[PDB]
RNA sequence: CUAUACAACCUACUACCUCUCU
RNA sequence: GAGGUAGUAGGUUGUAUAG
């Protein structure tokens, strides 16, 4: 049925008599492809049918002489902290060009509340840290910090706390002074 | 690169090393390391002067008597050399054993050699040097004033030893330039030597070309409103940052503040982007809170200043927007480098990231100036990126911004500029920064990026301190004015010409003499280490009141010229020079030197190498497959043997008859027995086989076949009595063959005609039969039989007929018993197994679906079996196929193959369910007896390997006859063959602290009571002054920059050569114009003849290392040129009547492994192709003795070369005589009297297939028809298997190979060699002599004599002529002092020598320049690699292990490497004779040979320089190859001294070698990567490497995953993996 | 030229199926 | 004896990798 044609062969002939014998003619000596061809040389007494195939395995070339004898039957960071600022001062609006339209020499601006307008302005807040000891010079000193997304310190200094703070928010005014003008 | 060098720039260190030699010596250089270089190497010179003088050397040192371990000096003159070196412990007290007069350098305290010179325990006469290390020291100074000032000074300078100071550098004194000088003058006085100073800073600064010192000035700067608001910002934050408070930002306000004052805004930004990228990371990075404050109010001061200066330029409105705020300042720079517009300019600097932001500068003004495009421009793989980029950076500007690293050992190609940005305030970094501009002209540039007054004057203590370093040294260098004159002097001269008829040939003259010599000096073999240069001396001589100078030149040790070129005289330095070089060059070309693939062999065959004519055009069609490899296969017929062939018996001629005698030796395995069967002997056959043929078969070798009966003897024996056939008989026999080999065999297939009358494979093969009476002979009744009995049908019998006969068991009692009922076309035939009485017809049936076996007969035929009461036939199958060569149980290693199970050999021995019973009255007995069927299946296999040992001996007759090896046709029957068996048995730190030494001490002063401004100093500091500002050195800072670019012939000849007259060559020369060399070497000859008496004397250091050859006679020759038992290598054996090698080995070396046999070609095929490279190398060594190593392996790759084995292959037609399948009776395999045509393969490939319709018959003869007839009859309607067979190329070369080896086996290597010369390569002289009076005589190498009766008898090895090179007057006596100290070495080897010159030309590397009297290595390298290959291949081949090939090859391939010879060398102290003078391989075989000391001399070639748990990590192994090459030399040098012998060098050898190869050979180690790899194939990896920071090293990393990291070191990338996966192998253990 | 892995192809074996012989 | 599946042993030809 379906197993080998050779076998399958065998078997029909030996039942009715006469035993065929299969024989190599032509191992085939490509480079990779060394194929066989082999012959079967069914009663060369009386007629005889000697049928050729070929395929790359001996059960391939057999099973193709018995088909055939079949078939022929049926910096950057510094940049980076420079554009954003830019967007935030985009954000902040009119404050900045007041900023650079007056004089931050005058003390009559009172430069915390400014600075306190330009966060509420802005959407952000600002620090004011003065820290408690005094210098060489016995003088105070204040930090204010810009509650966004970089670090941000703008510094000053003064001889009371309140003049310190007070120019640590005109030096956040020069800050914001100082990037705003194209 | 084209180093078109000025003179010859010897080896620095070397240099000063041949100043130490002449004088005594105060050695000005810094590096320590290369001070003990030239320290030991010192003592080792002067060693053999100790020694042949009594004396003794003492090394004066600091740190000595300090610390408990010995110092470093120690165990260099421990380790390498041979000296007896003596360590002082600290407060050591003197043992008895120990003293100073038996050993050769005392390292010894300065108070301690006082005490020896107080208490007379040494003696100041018997010592012969004194070597002070740091006598800059002022307090050494000090300690060694008592020792000056009480025993050397008071000492005559007869007495006084040779004295060396290794002192620092004398721009690192430590004094002002006063009194740098003041301490100079009481220094020489005082240790009674001179300064020889030498350096690199020197070397260029004489011995190159000078650099002309340009020097801008920088000026300072103010700031513009931008910069004013940057300014007020910063000051701002700083004084707001002063106040700041915390009850590292100022090192971002001190350099912010200067490149904004030093550069402007632009690049303040642009360093605002480093300090901004610095502290958005250290902002983040700190713990504590106010300093993050700190540090991001710093940042966001940064933030401001870049918001600034991107606010100034970008927004506000580019090379004028770079130029208004950024300073011009590199603009005379940049014109330095555009007047330049080959340059290869350099800038340096200190610092890394300066370097490579100037690297970035240099490229965007290359890429951005269009003037400027033609400047071209844990965790270790961040190193391995940073180390690829800076490499690419260098190669990308190199084809070089610097730093510190570039200034020494550092080689570049010769500059136009180098580059001083950063103002020198050390002169040591300064010129080896300006160490590099060569070009010729060449510039150097300062920039200075009062207070100039006060550098003016530290540039005048430069010049000044440069003036006293080139005065007080070694020679000097002539000015060039003496160049100037000779390229005025050169322009109207002619160049020599080597053809003078050829005006367009080389042209040499003055003008390109040097270059010339220059160029051959490099293109020598040579390697990393070798520096290869000429030493040259020269000469004042006064003739008639003028001064001339004589120039003797001294070529390399490597070139064949080993004599003094010596000039002849010229009025100044420069063209003596050009002269000698011009006579170096012409004395070359006089021995053809001028200049692998460019030399071509002296003798004619070995550059003809004829090609095969289409086998050429195969050769240029590179498309194809190359011959001589295996990729491309030839299709050779199989040779049918000589004796086969027209040897058929004819009626009325007498003829041979031969019985194939067999003889079972060994009985079938009871495990092999599956069915338990009578073992049959095939000598009990009353019937045989027998072989017919009228031409005699010579002596053979009686093989092994194996056929069930198991190991059966073949041979063929004669009988007496010849045989003449009548006309009948040969009917009768060709009637037997046809049925034999049709039907009893079924070897007869389609195509395929029985013709008895044929040419070719014709003979005949007999039943013969065992006399009744005694012996053998034709049975004439049997053949009877078989005429009676033809192709007769199986007929089957009638009832009536098996009811007439009875059962007789002898009819079917050993018989063939084939059942006639079934398989009538094709019947089945079945042996006699067993006959059982017990069973019958109506015995039991073992199936179900039959009772007994009269009913199964009954139902599935339906034929009654007659009689029942028979007995039955347990029967079985008879042999299919034929092939019996190969054991049918066994490995090709002799392994045993598994047998059957006990249980599947008992139940299938009794049940009947297998087994095979049968019934007598069915079958008919076949004619043929069954003992007759075994030996009659046996043949085939029998004629296959008589035909393959008779093709083996028509090899042996072939070479016997055209060459005289052994007897021609053996025909003497008392000689036998061997039997055919297939063999199947059934300091880094220390470099740290000299850079220290360079970078901060520098001191030490001894006194200024004297007077040190003598006015002269004044008067020099004031010249120095004035000549720096008035010649341009000083460039001011308002002048920019400068980059600026006849007689008579007699008159010249009385200019040129002033010690001749007007008049006299005015006669002389007459037609005559100029005076060609050999005019100039006459005219000398005549002055000289004119004046007998001539003086010279010492100009320079031209060296006292020579001699002899240019010194020590100094009498007038000055002007022109006046069988060990235990296996053998060497084994000889006669030649005269010995039969030579058997055709059994000549088969095995025929049949290849392809054909599945249990002989091979390829354990021979190892042996021939070593032997082949052995004996080319030594006859192509002792040929071209001149001729150095590159050439002749060049013509030995030319040799061995398997393409031109393939073409002596094809040439001999070996195609045609080899096996390339696996013999198979039924298709590869033509019996006796057939033909298979050739053609119809061609119509085999479809063409006649619609149907068969011809069924052969009607091509009843294709060779017997004509070609065209073939063609015709092919045309009506890739190789044959049956007579041919495809074997590729390189097997062929295998076999010529192997065939090598089988010569070589059995008749010696004079035998090989004589083959050699057989196969076509010639390796012996031809003594092409007329005729020998007896022709029919041949002495063993005589070929047959031609036409005109001439032998071409082949000569031994000549003797090779010794290179003591006879150019010196006592080069024996100068070899016998150069070798001194070699005793020891030869007990520490083993074999003395009879020519010491192989000694020394064994150890002599290339460098040694002192050495006159050999050559190098190179030559001694090349012949011991083969004979070292040769040896080692024959002592594994006769391994009764018995290796494969690969086995064999492995075990080669790791006994033959160069890690294993330098490591062999090691243990054995080959290290410590090793005469160099190269530095860089000092220390690489220095430190190699104390790691391996330090593992105590066990043959380690893998754990020396790994472990993870050593910190070992620093500076890991070198591997040293040139001790390799020394240990391949000196095998080839024990060979040469042999008289080319080598039982000899491996029984030298053995003590050197053997425990390596039982170790390597005994367990099977793998690969030490790959023993990793089977251990576990998908996980250990290895990853890219490191190199650390020492610069010589690598770290390379394994990982094992759940085993660890496992880390490693080598100064190779191989070593580094291989001991890292070693060490996982040890960790894994 | 040396080492390792994968694909094919061949035959020597061994144990066992599918038939046949027995 | 034939056809088929596994192992075991010898090898021929490629592909890839490293020395
Ligand atoms: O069928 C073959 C084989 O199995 C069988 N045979 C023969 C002899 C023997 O001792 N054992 C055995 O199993 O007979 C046939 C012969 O083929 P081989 O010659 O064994 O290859």
């Amino acid at each position: 049925a379906m197993k080998t044609p050779v076998s399958i062969l065998q078997e029909l002939l030996s039942r009715r008599g006469i035993t065929p014998g299969y024989e190599l003619v032509q191992i085939e000596g490509a480079i990779h492809e060394p194929t066989f061809r082999f012959r079967v040389s069914f009663k060369d007494k009386d007629t005889p049918f000697t049928a050729m195939g070929a395929g790359r395995s001996k059960k391939e070339a057999k099973h193709a002489a018995a088909r055939a004898l079949i078939d022929k039957l049926i910096t950057q960071h510094s940049n980076k902290v420079s554009q954003f600022h830019k967007t935030l001062k985009n954000a902040t609006g009119k404050k900045l060009l007041k900023l650079q339209k007056t004089c931050l020499k005058n003390n009559k601006i009172d430069y915390i509340k400014l600075l306190g307008e330009i966060a509420t302005e802005n959407q952000f807040e600002v620090t004011y840290v003065d820290i408690e000891e005094k210098t060489f010079s016995g003088q105070f000193q204040c930090l204010v910090q810009l509650s966004t997304l970089p670090v941000g310190v703008c510094h000053g200094s003064g001889p009371t706390a309140a003049d310190a703070q007070r120019h640590a928010a005109q030096n956040a005014l020069e800050y914001l002074k100082i990037m705003t003008k194209k | 690169n084209l180093h078109t060098t000025v003179f010859t720039p010897r080896d620095f260190q070397v240099e000063l090393l041949a100043t130490a030699y002449e004088r005594n010596t105060i050695i000005c250089l810094g590096h320590r390391s290369s001070k003990e270089f030239i320290a030991l190497k010192l003592l080792q010179e002067l060693s053999r002067r100790a020694r042949r003088h009594g004396r003794v050397s003492v090394y004066l040192s600091c740190e000595v008597g300090t610390s408990t371990e010995p110092c470093s000096i120690y165990t260099m003159l421990t380790h390498l050399t041979d000296l007896r070196v003596w360590q002082e412990q600290p407060d050591m007290q003197i043992p008895f054993d120990h003293c100073w007069t038996d050993y050769h350098v005392s390292i010894l305290r300065p108070e301690g050699f006082l005490y020896l010179l107080e208490t007379r325990e040494l003696l100041l006469s018997r010592v012969e040097l004194i070597v002070l290390e740091d006598c800059h020291d002022s307090a050494v100074y000090q300690r060694i004033r008592p020792l000056f000032e009480n025993h050397i000074m008071p000492a005559p300078p007869a007495d006084r030893p040779r004295i060396l100071g290794l002192a620092g550098p004398l721009h690192s004194a430590g004094c002002e330039l006063q009194q740098l000088s003041a301490m100079l003058a009481t220094l020489e006085q005082s240790v009674l030597c001179q300064i020889e100073s030498a350096s690199d800073i020197v070397t260029v600064l004489r011995y190159c070309s000078r650099p002309h010192e340009y020097i801008v000035q920088c000026a300072p700067f103010e700031m513009d409103e931008l910069s004013l608001v940057l300014a007020d910002v910063l000051n701002t934050h700083k004084s707001f940052l002063l106040d700041h408070r915390y009850d590292d930002p100022l090192n971002v306000i001190n350099s912010l503040l200067v490149v904004l004052h030093e550069m402007g805004p632009w690049c303040t930004q642009r360093a605002a982007h480093h300090f901004y990228q610095c502290n958005e990371k250290l902002k983040v990075k700190t713990p504590h809170e106010r300093h993050y404050l700190l540090y991001c109010l710093v940042s966001t001061a940064l933030i401001q200043l870049y918001s600034l200066c991107e606010h100034a330029f970008h927004r506000h409105l580019s090379r004028q927007t770079i130029e208004r705020y950024s300073s011009p300042k590199v603009r005379r720079l940049l014109q330095t480098l555009r007047c330049f517009k080959t340059l290869c300019a350099l800038i340096y600097c200190n610092q890394n990231h300066t370097a490579r932001v100037l690297f970035e500068l240099l490229a965007e003004i290359s890429r951005r100036d269009p003037d400027l495009k033609f400047l071209r421009c844990t965790e270790p793989k961040e190193a391995e990126l940073e180390h690829r980029r800076q490499e690419e950076v260098l190669k990308r500007f190199r084809m070089l911004i610097g730093t510190s690293v570039l200034e020494e050992g550092i080689d570049v190609p010769k500059c136009n500029l180098v580059v001083r940005w950063d103002p020198p305030t050390t002169y040591r970094s300064y010129v080896q920064c300006k160490g590099r501009a060569r070009a010729a002209p060449a510039y150097h540039v300062i920039l200075v990026a009062s207070t100039t007054k006060d550098l003016v004057h530290q540039m005048a203590q430069y010049r000044e301190i440069e003036q006293m370093l080139l005065s007080k040294c070694a020679n000097t260098e002539p000015p060039e004015q003496e160049q100037c004159e000779a390229e005025r002097f050169s322009a109207c001269l002619a160049a020599y010409r080597p053809k003078p008829h050829l005006l367009t040939g080389a042209s040499v003259d003055l003008g390109s003499a040097i270059a010339l010599v220059n160029k051959y000096c490099a293109r020598l073999p040579s390697d990393t280490f070798t520096k290869l240069t000429a030493l040259w001396r020269c000469t004042r001589n006064e003739r008639a009141g003028v001064t001339l100078f004589q120039y003797t030149l001294r070529l390399p040790i490597n070139s064949p010229l080993k004599h003094d070129i010596v000039g002849l005289p010229m009025p100044t330095q420069t063209l003596a020079r050009r002269l000698a070089a011009l006579q170096a060059c012409v004395e070359l070309h006089r021995i053809g030197e001028l200049d692998k693939e460019g030399f071509r062999a002296l003798e004619p065959d070995w550059e003809c190498f004829e090609l095969e004519p289409e086998d050429e055009q195969i050769v240029q069609l590179s498309d194809e497959p190359r011959p001589g490899t295996t990729k491309r296969r030839q299709y050779y017929y199989k040779r049918i043997a000589s004796e086969f062939c027209d040897c058929r018996p004819v009626a009325g001629a007498p003829c041979y008859l031969y019985f194939i005698q067999l003889t079972l030796q060994c009985p079938i395995p009871e495990e092999q027995n599956t069915r338990g069967r009578k073992i049959y002997p095939p000598e009990d056959a009353q019937q045989g086989f027998g072989i017919l043929t009228t031409k005699r078969i010579p002596k053979l070798s009686a093989f092994s076949i194996f056929t069930r009966s198991g190991e059966v003897k073949v041979s063929l024996e004669l009988a007496k009595e010849r045989v003449i056939l009548t006309s009948e008989q040969i009917v009768c026999i060709n009637g037997f063959l046809n049925y034999t080999f049709t039907n009893v065999l079924r070897l007869q297939k389609f195509l395929m005609l029985f013709d008895p009358d044929s040419t070719e494979n014709c003979v005949f093969i007999v039943p013969t039969v065992k006399a009744p009476a005694g012996g053998k002979h034709i049975d004439w009744q049997f053949l009877e039989l078989i005429q009676a009995n033809g192709n007769t049908m199986p007929r089957a019998v009638p009832d009536e007929e098996r009811q007439a006969q009875p059962f007789d068991p002898q009819r079917f009692q050993d018989a063939v018993v084939m059942p006639w009922y079934r398989n009538q076309d094709q019947p089945q035939y079945f042996y006699v197994a067993e006959i059982c009485p017990h069973l019958s017809p109506l015995s039991c049936f073992p199936g179900d679906n039959y009772r007994t076996f009269k009913h199964y007969y009954l139902v599935k035929y339906g034929l009654t079996i007659q009689n029942t009461s028979q007995p039955l036939l347990d029967v079985d199958h008879t042999s299919a196929r034929l092939n019996f060569l190969t054991p049918r149980y066994v490995n090709r290693k002799g392994v045993a193959l598994p047998t059957s199970s006990e249980e599947t050999k008992r139940a299938k021995r009794e049940n009947l369910e297998q087994k095979q019973i049968l019934v007598p009255e069915l079958c008919t007995v076949h004619p043929f007896p069954a003992s007759l069927w075994r030996t009659a299946v046996c043949l085939p296999c029998i004629l296959y390997r008589i035909n393959g040992l008779l093709l083996a001996d028509d090899i042996r007759k072939q070479v016997s006859a055209d060459l005289g090896l052994g007897r021609q046709q053996i025909e003497d029957e008392d000689f036998e063959w061997p039997m055919l068996d297939f063999g199947w048995s059934l300091a880094n730190e220390r470099q740290y602290q000299q850079t220290k030494n360079l970078l901060i001490g520098f001191n030490f002063k001894h006194e200024d009571q004297k007077e040190p401004a003598t006015i002269r100093y004044e008067e020099s500091i004031a010249k120095l002054k004035t000549e720096i500002e008035s010649g341009g050195m000083l460039v001011p800072h308002d002048q920019q920059l400068v980059l600026k670019r006849k007689v008579s012939m007699m008159e010249l000849l009385k200019q040129l050569l002033p010690y001749v007259n007007e008049d006299v060559l005015a006669k002389k020369l007459g037609d005559r114009r100029e005076l060609l060399l050999s005019d100039l070497v006459e005219l000398n000859a005549d002055w000289v003849a004119r004046h007998e008496q001539e003086t010279y004397n010492v100009m320079g250091c031209g060296d006292s290392f020579d001699n002899y050859n240019d010194h020590h006679r100094l009498n007038l020759d000055e002007k022109q040129l006046k069988l060990p038992a235990g296996f053998s290598f060497d084994r000889q054996p006669d030649l005269v009547g010995h039969p030579g090698p058997s055709p059994s080995i000549i088969l095995q070396a025929l049949t290849m492994s392809n054909a599945n046999d249990g002989i091979n070609l390829e354990r021979l095929e190892t042996i021939g192709d070593s032997f082949l490279k052995y004996a080319i190398t030594t006859y192509l060594y002792i040929t071209y003795e001149n001729v150095h190593e590159g050439k002749l392996s060049h013509l030995r790759s030319k040799q061995v070369a398997n393409l031109n084995l393939y073409r002596l292959g094809r040439r001999k037609r070996l195609g045609e005589y080899m096996i390339a399948t696996k013999f198979e009776p039924h298709d590869n395999w033509l019996p006796p009297c057939y033909y298979v045509p050739k053609e119809l393969e061609k119509a085999l490939i479809e063409a006649k297939i619609p149907t068969h319709h011809w069924k052969l018959a009607d091509l009843l003869d294709i060779k017997n028809l004509s070609s065209v007839q073939i063609c015709e009859m092919v045309r009506e309607k890739p190789y044959n298997l049956v007579s041919q067979h495809s074997i590729p190329d390189k097997s062929i070369a295998d076999c010529v190979e192997a065939l090598i080896g089988a010569y070589l086996i059995e008749c010696g290597p004079r035998g090989a060699l004589l083959f050699m010369a057989w196969l076509g390569v010639r390796v012996l002289p031809i003594t092409r002599q007329l005729d020998g009076g007896n022709q029919e005589q041949r002495i063993p190498g005589s070929t047959k004599p031609n036409a005109e009766n001439v032998v071409t008898v082949y000569g031994a090895w000549p003797t090779p002529r010794s290179p003591l090179l006879h150019f010196a007057p006592n080069a024996t006596e100068e070899l016998d002092q150069l070798l001194s100290g070699f005793e020891e070495f030869e007990e520490s080897l083993g074999y003395k020598f009879r020519d010491r010159s192989y000694l020394l030309q064994a150890m002599t590397h290339a460098s040694y320049t002192p050495n006159r009297l050999t050559d190098c290595y190179q030559r001694l390298e090349f012949l011991g690699d083969a004979v070292l290959d040769y040896l080692i291949t024959r002592h594994l081949y006769e391994d009764p292990r018995q290796h494969s090939p690969g086995a064999l090859t492995d075990l080669r391939s790791a006994l033959v490497n160069n890690t294993i010879f330098a490591s062999l060398a090691v243990r054995h102290g080959f290290h410590k004779f090793f005469r160099h003078l190269s530095p860089g391989l000092n220390d690489v075989i220095d430190r190699f040979v104390r790691i391996q000391q330090e593992n105590g001399h066990c043959i380690s070639e893998e754990y020396y320089l790994l472990s993870e748990e050593e910190c070992d990590d620093a500076e890991d192994v070198e591997v040293p190859k040139a001790l390799g090459d020394v240990f391949e030399s000196i095998a080839g040098a024990i060979f040469l001294d042999s008289n080319m012998s080598l039982d000899v060098v491996w029984h030298v050898y053995s003590n050197m070698m053997s425990p390596e190869i039982e170790q390597f050979s005994n367990s099977v180690p793998k690969s030490p990567i790959r023993e990793l790899l089977e251990l576990e194939p998908e996980t250990a990896k290895f990853g890219k490497p490191e190199k650390l920071a020492d610069g010589r090293r690598v770290r390379v990393t394994v990982d094992v995953f759940c085993k660890g990291t496992f880390r490693g070191i080598g100064r190779n990338y191989r070593i580094a993996k291989c001991t890292a996966a070693k060490c996982a192998l040890r960790q894994l253990k």
